[PDB]
């Protein structure tokens, strides 16, 4: 039984949330923000990611060099990432270096210079990032997947933004973005590891008290996406491995079917030929794929956003003449979530998930990430007892009913990259979303 | 008229069955056009972006 997550607020509406672990000597403090690329329009798309670069380029007090030195002297590191719906800035340090790290984070968020000289310098760095993501195939596949599934909608945009915007982002629009979005009612100060809650609340009162509040404070994790069944093919015969993602519209964080979608995802599960145990996994798709050498790997996913999600699978394969079999067998396993699953698969997946949801949190950064994610998506940290009860509530009838309305005979978004000549056209893929025998 | 009947006594039945066939076949022709267009639309609508390597 893990220690209780303590939660306090300031007057501006900044949440402070902490989970102490007296067995570790490091601490992760940081700021989770309920804001990301999805808050940009088409003209300033790329701003949030641009800011993340400039946040480390110097503040009104410390210059770029002083900032570098200050963190080096702390002993730990700082890290940041911007996603579609969430931005994070955190600092891992020693137990007693926590007040320094809170002070540095408060500085780079509130008091960053955003000097025209630095904007102009990063404008080239970010331009080079556009031509080097090209190598991270999983990311290429998932960014095309969002672009097509949410065609011409904010969730469909990339985080980097178009080349055109990178050349035209000004310090004005950067400042406007962080003034509109980085407000106290959208922010959570999180501490995990060797942190005292009462100490962290004091540090928040010292550094984050002059944060603007938004005019209309909605609750944390408050959002209309119209999924497009569609396909992107990026054939490249010179690549040896095909990367394929298939997804349907999934569930939001606060859906009533959130746990049902996780259980369904665990029934298919993951596979990787490089792991020794993977040939012995219980999943039917795992057995088909391993016995027939259809794939190097597959990874089921159920990605959630505030108002939508994507549920699907990501496959990698060198077997270029049997891509058709791989896709066929995968979608016939999805069909069985509608037609065939019983208490056998459901109770096995529940067993595996009851542990999996706890196992994931195995270090201070994972704990901080869990507190921050849950506070910015649900407005509260959900206790493991509540999670165990929501999983236990999932029956085989729930899984069948969910799959029948979410998967069965539904449109998919499909992305293929690499030697995908053997991937059939959209209709033949989408025809495997149902079974004529049922 | 009588001799015409003697040569082709199936005449009346044949033309009524032909009316039924014409109607059914025409409806099936119309539906087959809808279905062909429906199934072909992903191919007809396909778009390309080429970036020369
Ligand atoms: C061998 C030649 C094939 C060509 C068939 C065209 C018409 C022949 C049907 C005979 C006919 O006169 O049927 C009429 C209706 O036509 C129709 O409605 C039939 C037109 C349907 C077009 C073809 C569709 C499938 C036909 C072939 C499948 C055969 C094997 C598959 C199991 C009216 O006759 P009626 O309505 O009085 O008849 C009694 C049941 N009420």
């Amino acid at each position: 039984v893990s220690p209780k997550t303590r939660t306090s607020n300031l007057k501006n509406g900044l949440t402070i949330a902490s989970e102490s672990n007296p067995l570790v000597q490091t601490a992760t403090v940081g700021v989770w923000i309920d804001a990301g690329s999805r808050n940009e329009n088409a003209y300033n798309n790329g701003t949030a990611h641009f800011f993340e670069h400039l946040a480390f380029k110097g503040t009104d007090k410390r210059s770029q060099h002083q900032l570098e030195l200050d963190i080096e002297n702390m002993g730990g590191h700082l890290n940041a990432y911007t996603s579609r719906e969430s931005t994070v800035y955190y600092a891992k340090s020693f137990k007693d270096d926590v007040p320094k790290s809170v002070e540095i984070l408060a500085d780079i968020l509130q008091h960053s210079k955003l000097a025209e000289s630095a904007i102009d310098r990063e404008r080239e760095v970010i331009t080079r990032e556009l031509e080097e993501v090209n190598k991270q195939y999983e990311e290429v596949v998932f960014d095309h997947l969002h672009a097509t599934a949410f065609m011409n909608q904010p969730l469909g945009r990339t985080i980097l933004g178009p080349r055109e915007n990178i050349q035209t982002i000004t310090n004005t629009e950067l400042r406007k973005f962080i003034t509109e979005n980085y407000t106290a009612d959208r922010m959570v100060l999180v501490g995990a590891g060797a942190v005292d809650h009462d100490a962290l609340v004091e540090l928040a009162e010292k550094y984050f008290s002059h944060l603007p509040s938004s005019q209309s404070p909605v609750p944390l994790g408050t959002p209309i996406p119209n999924f497009v069944g569609s396909e992107v093919r990026l054939r490249d015969d010179t690549m040896p491995v095909a990367h394929i993602a298939i997804a349907v519209e999934g569930v939001s964080w606060t859906s009533e079917d959130y746990y049902t979608a996780l259980v369904a995802q665990a029934i298919i599960g993951n596979y990787d030929r490089a792991v020794g145990t993977s040939r012995h996994q219980g999943s039917r798709l795992s057995n088909i794929v391993s016995e027939n050498n259809l794939a190097n790997s597959f990874q089921s996913f159920s990605t959630s956003y505030s108002d939508t999600g994507l549920w699907g699978i990501y496959l990698t394969s060198e077997n270029t003449t049997q891509i058709d079999d791989l896709v066929h067998f995968t979608l016939k396993e999805w069909n069985r979530l509608s037609t065939s699953v019983s208490n056998l698969q459901v109770e096995r997946a529940k067993s595996q998930l009851k542990a999996g949801l706890l196992l994931s949190l195995d270090g201070t950064t994972y704990v901080a990430e869990d507190i921050g994610r849950q506070l910015t998506t649900l407005g509260r940290r959900v206790t493991p007892a509540e999670v165990e009860a929501k999983l236990e509530a999932v029956t085989e009838h729930d899984v069948r009913a969910w799959a029948q309305k979410t998967l069965y005979d539904k449109d998919i978004a499909l992305v293929g990259l690499g030697p995908i000549e053997g991937l059939y056209d959209y209709n033949r893929i989408r025809n495997d979303m149902s079974m004529m025998r049922w | 008229a009588f001799l015409t009947w003697a040569a082709e006594p199936e005449h009346d039945e044949r033309k009524k069955l032909g009316l039924k066939a014409i109607i059914v076949i025409s409806a099936m022709l119309g539906l087959s056009v809808y279905i062909k267009k429906f199934k072909w639309s992903p191919i007809k609508n396909r778009k390309f972006i080429y970036n020369p390597p």
